[PDB]
């Protein structure tokens, strides 16, 4: 009954039917389907190999159209670095990740630390550098024992002589002699000119700073585009009589999802209808078809007799059946064709029409309470018609009715 | 208002409560055109203050009114004429397409208490003539309210006294054609079918303009809230709404024009059934052409059907006059 | 040797699912009653038909054959170890996917000798430089021993290349949709295709058409098939 | 609280949402003034038959039989008077043609 | 519509395509009126055979 004074804004309401509000039911599951069809991604090739690359000749590789899953380090690799930039280590699993790289090369004991953005050294200016607006992890583990031998190894190369700074995500394979002095160089080695390019030495008894160390740098974009490489969340096989929040593989919203009849193509993923309405989905890991149904919609309107007659009123939930909508977000439920009367009863006999529901049903105030009848269309009556009798009448009656018609309305200007 | 423009969202209701009031007018104007239909129909029918019956015997001299008045066997208790009406005129994705918060209210008067109202007026004017619109029903012999209504145009008694039999052959095989051209003819009802298309398919533009971005990235409000800075969207999604709330303008200012004309047709027929059912009529082309002797009623869907008794001359000849 | 597609060639643009829908479309396809070119490798003197031919948007590709002659086509911008090409070639083993810098001669093709059995494969010398490769699985097919007639489009739009066919046993006056078959990303830029045949131990059909944007109707099917389509530029 | 080149764009959704509130104002005056110039020419037609005569048009002017009418006046409006004749107490009899 | 809005360019006639179907609705109702105008000229005079 506030509502309704709320609502036109006064303290006093007069005899009829006022909708007042709306009618929603929230959706409580929020599930992500994710379809994680394929396989894992290549966790295995791109961690451990045979061989790695030096720094001045780095390698690149794409990976796309997996499922991100990286459980399976735990039990074999060992790491000693990890970083991670624009993202939290924790919500990995549940996002994307779109044009992912990945990046092999080998570097010092003691020439870790310049892999991270704003750092200076002799592999951050020539040979590998790192962009300024970096989203993306950096991990790096030992391999001493897998890259060490007696009497050195000299396969490993590094760049000692340029003319200036190198640029984010930048490489040079290009090797020529440099002159440091002014004295042309003229293409043969001697004086002030020497080979920018020198070799590594490791040893099975070198120290710690002195052992090799592979890294991987990873990079990629979020939330931004179309992604292939994703992580599952595998809260799937719902329940199939409630409404719920659904993240299909390209869709989004909430309904209630059934099995249907239809048969979808091999060729085509979604349904639509003459109007532009999502109404189908094909499961991606099962191939079984769905519907959508909503839920969430209908309004309410409050009857009342009087406002200073009495503060009792009833409710009508429109267009709903008196299952899902609660007695009192009740011991008197009514079943109409317009929708579900709560807080009245069902009378028998049949008076005149005082505040129209819908459908031939009316409602009306007689302690007192609120009843709702049908409406009656009048008397009935009956002519005894006959082929040999007349009806005449004998005296006469005068009576003076009344007639009001409006004829004119109030004139009105505006600057 | 909102389950149309602004979806399920609740970044968007704030933007929408910035632009004043413009829900509690968009829909104080609906719902004024859905009282005054449900005010057309109580001036049309409900005119008659009790119900009356017609006795069993049915001796009306000659004349034959059962093609017009109810049966039990078919439902709702409706004539051979009245349902041969229904089947022409068809009521046609209506089934899901509510999905942006659009409803249907069903009408006041079932259409079972029409077929009650239209029997009433029918029986009344057999037994009784015209006394029963103007006071208490008294009864009197068809063959002689006949004559009553024959002296009204010029011709005497006598004449159908004396043709009693040819003028009840003439009346019976004259209804009867009607039959024939309404179980045929699929397009004899064709004022009664714009009403219907034309107010079915304006509501599908409606909603098939909900998939035109005004000038934005898209016209779905998740992708330009997934991808897009949180300062940055406030300034396309304020491209969206004046886009949706102009096209939901144009749909009340057609329908409030349109819904003027139905008002000004059911001021006819409120006329029509005053003057040519409850009397006799002396306007000339008003209740049919020729000269008037009677009317009967039949009800239809969102329409009303009428059947005038006229008469016509024929066989002249030549003559020879003088003033005195 | 010039011929007209009445109301062939129609694909399947969309991905999603209608029942008993008109619903129009705008995209590219080919004009109706549009004349194409006739090509002929028949022997009596003997033909042998293989030049090059533009690739502006796409080609609409059929074949009609009672044997098994054409294998695949060649594609690139110059055809040389300067460039990239897609390579497309059936060896009558395994179909065979590779995107390399290959070098092209002049006649390209396949042949036998007798029974009957490979004996050539003379494509290209040199490929170094290259990123793909894909291998069918091995199968078998018989040689030797018009009934069938085979059809293609090919599209390159935003670095992908789709593909449509459909196998259906001059050209006859039949109507049917396309469906798509395959799909790979390339990104590189095409500028012309060439194809290359066998042949059996001798020396010395198909239509090549064009595409235009232009809009249709299409009235689909309560199982979602393209029954009819009727076009919106050809008469009044 | 602003600066000449940087208020322009401030002041350019007032005047472009007052503006739009106005036309429908307007709009909706041109509607309601068209339902009463057709209640306007109901009372002259009845007011030249009704009253400066006798009218044989049943229930035009009241129920039953006219005889005559009144007219006064109203705020805004016309109210009218009518005067009818009215049968009671019938009986039975028995009739015949000829 | 097309040529009332922005002439003959082509740099319009791309840019309108984005504004759904507002001038094929106005393009019906100036047609509508059109018809009942010389519907309106018979019934008035033509009432003999
Ligand atoms: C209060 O309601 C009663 C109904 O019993 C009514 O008679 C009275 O007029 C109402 N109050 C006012 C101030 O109108
Ligand atoms: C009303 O009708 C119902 C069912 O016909 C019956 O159960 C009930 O007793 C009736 N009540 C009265 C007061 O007649
Ligand atoms: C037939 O082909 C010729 C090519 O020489 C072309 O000019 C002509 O337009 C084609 N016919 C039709 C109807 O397009």
């Amino acid at each position: 009954l506030s509502e309704t004074k709320c609502t036109l804004k006064s303290f006093t309401v007069e005899k009829g039917i006022y909708q007042t509000s709306n009618f929603r039911v929230q959706p409580t599951e929020s599930i992500v389907r994710f379809p994680n069809i394929t396989n894992l991604c290549p966790f295995g090739e791109v961690f451990n190999a045979t061989r790695f690359a030096s720094v001045y000749a780095w390698n690149r590789k794409r990976i796309s159209n997996c499922v991100a899953d990286y459980s399976v380090l735990y039990n074999s690799a060992s790491f000693s670095t990890f970083k991670c930039y624009g993202v939290s280590p924790t919500k990995l699993n549940d996002l994307c990740f779109t044009n992912v790289y990945a990046d092999s090369f080998v570097i010092r004991g003691d020439e870790v630390r310049q892999i991270a953005p704003g750092q200076t050294g002799k592999i951050a200016d020539y040979n590998y550098k790192l962009p300024d607006d970096f989203t993306g992890c950096v991990i790096a583990w030992n391999s001493n024992n897998l890259d060490s031998k007696v009497g050195g190894n000299y396969n490993y190369l590094y760049r000692l002589f340029r003319k200036s700074n190198l640029k984010p995500f930048e490489r040079d394979i290009s090797t020529e002699i440099y002159q440091a002095g002014s004295t042309p160089c003229n293409g043969v080695e001697g004086f002030n000119c020497y080979f920018p390019l020198q070799s590594y030495g490791f040893q099975p008894t070198n120290g710690v700073g002195y052992q090799p160390y592979r890294v991987v740098v990873l990079s990629f974009e979020l939330l931004h585009a179309p992604a292939t490489v994703c992580g599952p969340k595998k809260s799937t096989n719902l329940v199939k009589n409630k409404c719920v929040n659904f993240n299909f593989n390209g869709l989004t919203g909430t309904g209630v999802l059934t099995e249907s009849n239809k048969k979808f193509l091999p060729f085509q993923q979604f349904g639509r209808d003459i109007a532009d309405t999502t109404d189908a989905v094909r499961d991606p890991q099962t191939l079984e078809i769905l519907d959508i149904t909503p839920c969430s919609f209908g309004g309410v309107s409050v009857i009342t007799p009087g406002t200073n007659t009495s503060n009792q009123v009833a409710v009508l939930y429109q267009d709903v059946n008196c299952t899902e909508v609660p007695v009192a977000i009740g011991s008197n439920v009514f079943q109409t064709r317009a929708g579900c009367l709560i807080g009245a009863e069902h009378v028998n006999n049949s008076y005149e029409c005082d505040i129209p529901i819908g459908a031939g049903i009316c409602a009306s105030y007689q302690s007192q309470s609120i009843i709702a009848y049908t409406m009656s269309l009048g008397a009935e009556n009956s002519v005894a018609y006959s082929n040999n009798s007349i009806a005449i009448p004998t005296n006469f009656t005068i009576s003076v009715t009344t007639e009001i018609l409006p004829v004119s309305m109030t004139k009105t200007s505006v600057d | 208002c909102t389950m149309y423009i602004c979806g399920d969202s609740t970044e968007c209701s704030n933007l929408l409560l910035q632009y004043g009031s413009f829900c509690t007018q968009l829909n104080r104007a609906l719902t004024g055109i859905a009282v005054e239909q449900d005010k057309n129909t109580q001036e049309v029918f409900a005119q008659v203050k009790q119900i009356y019956k017609t006795p069993p015997i049915k001796d009306f001299g000659g004349f034959n009114f059962s093609q017009i008045l109810p049966d039990p066997s078919k439902p709702s208790k409706r004539s051979f004429i009245e349902d041969l009406l229904f089947n022409k005129v068809t009521l046609a994705l209506i089934c899901a397409q509510k999905f942006n918060g659009l409803t249907v209210l069903p009408p006041l008067l079932t259409d079972e208490m029409i077929a009650q109202y239209t029997s009433a007026l029918l029986a009344g004017t057999i037994t009784s003539g015209w006394t029963f619109g103007a006071g208490a029903a008294l009864q009197i012999p068809f063959a002689m309210q006949m004559a009553y209504r024959f002296n009204g145009i010029g011709v005497t008694q006598n004449v159908l006294y004396e043709n009693q039999k040819l003028i009840a052959n003439q009346f019976n095989s004259a209804i009867g054609k009607i039959q024939d051209s309404l179980s045929s003819t699929a397009s004899a009802l064709g004022k009664l079918q714009d009403v219907v298309n034309q107010n079915a398919q304006a509501l599908n533009t409606l909603v098939k303009q909900l998939s035109s971005n005004f000038g934005a990235i898209s016209s779905v409000l998740n992708d330009i809230l997934s991808r897009l800075d949180p300062p940055e969207a406030e300034v396309q999604i304020d491209r969206l709404i004046t886009g949706r709330l102009q096209s939901l303008q144009t749909y009340v200012t057609q329908q409030l024009i349109r819904a003027a004309e139905i008002r000004a047709s059911a001021n006819l027929a409120a006329t029509k059934m005053s003057e040519c059912v409850l009397g006799q009529s002396k306007r000339v082309d008003f209740c049919g052409k020729g000269y008037h002797l009677m009317s009967f009623p039949q009800s239809a869907p969102h329409g009303v059907v009428f059947l005038h008794v006229t008469y016509v001359p024929a066989q002249e000849k030549n003559f020879t006059t003088a003033p005195a | 040797a010039y011929t007209n597609s009445f109301t062939r060639g129609v694909y399947y643009p969309d991905k999603v699912f209608r029942s008993s829908v008109l619903h129009s479309t705008q995209d590219l396809f080919l004009p109706f009653f549009s004349n194409v070119t006739w090509f002929h490798a028949i022997h009596v003197t003997k033909r042998f038909d293989n030049p090059v031919l533009p690739f502006n948007d796409g080609v609409y590709f059929a074949s009609t054959e009672k044997s098994n002659i054409i294998r695949g086509w060649i594609f690139g911008t110059t055809l040389d170890s300067k460039t990239q090409s897609l390579l497309i070639v059936n060896n009558a083993t395994n179909v065979v996917i590779k995107v390399c810098e290959f070098q092209f001669c002049n006649d390209p093709f396949l042949g036998v000798y007798y029974s009957w059995m490979e004996s050539e494969f003379r494509v290209y010398s040199s490929a170094n430089n290259c990123t793909f490769e894909y291998v069918s699985q091995p199968f078998l097919m018989d040689l030797e021993g018009f009934k069938n007639l085979r059809e293609f489009v090919f599209k390159n739009i935003d670095g992908y290349f789709k593909i449509y066919s459909k196998h259906t046993p001059d050209l006859p006056q039949g109507f049917s949709a396309l469906e798509p078959l395959v799909d790979l990303p390339i990104g590189i830029n095409i500028t012309r295709f060439q194809t290359l045949l066998a042949l059996h131990r001798s020396y010395l059909a198909y239509y090549v058409g064009y595409l235009q944007p232009r809009t249709f109707l299409l009235k689909y099917n309560e199982n979602g098939t393209i029954t009819d389509a009727v076009d919106c530029a050809l008469d009044p």
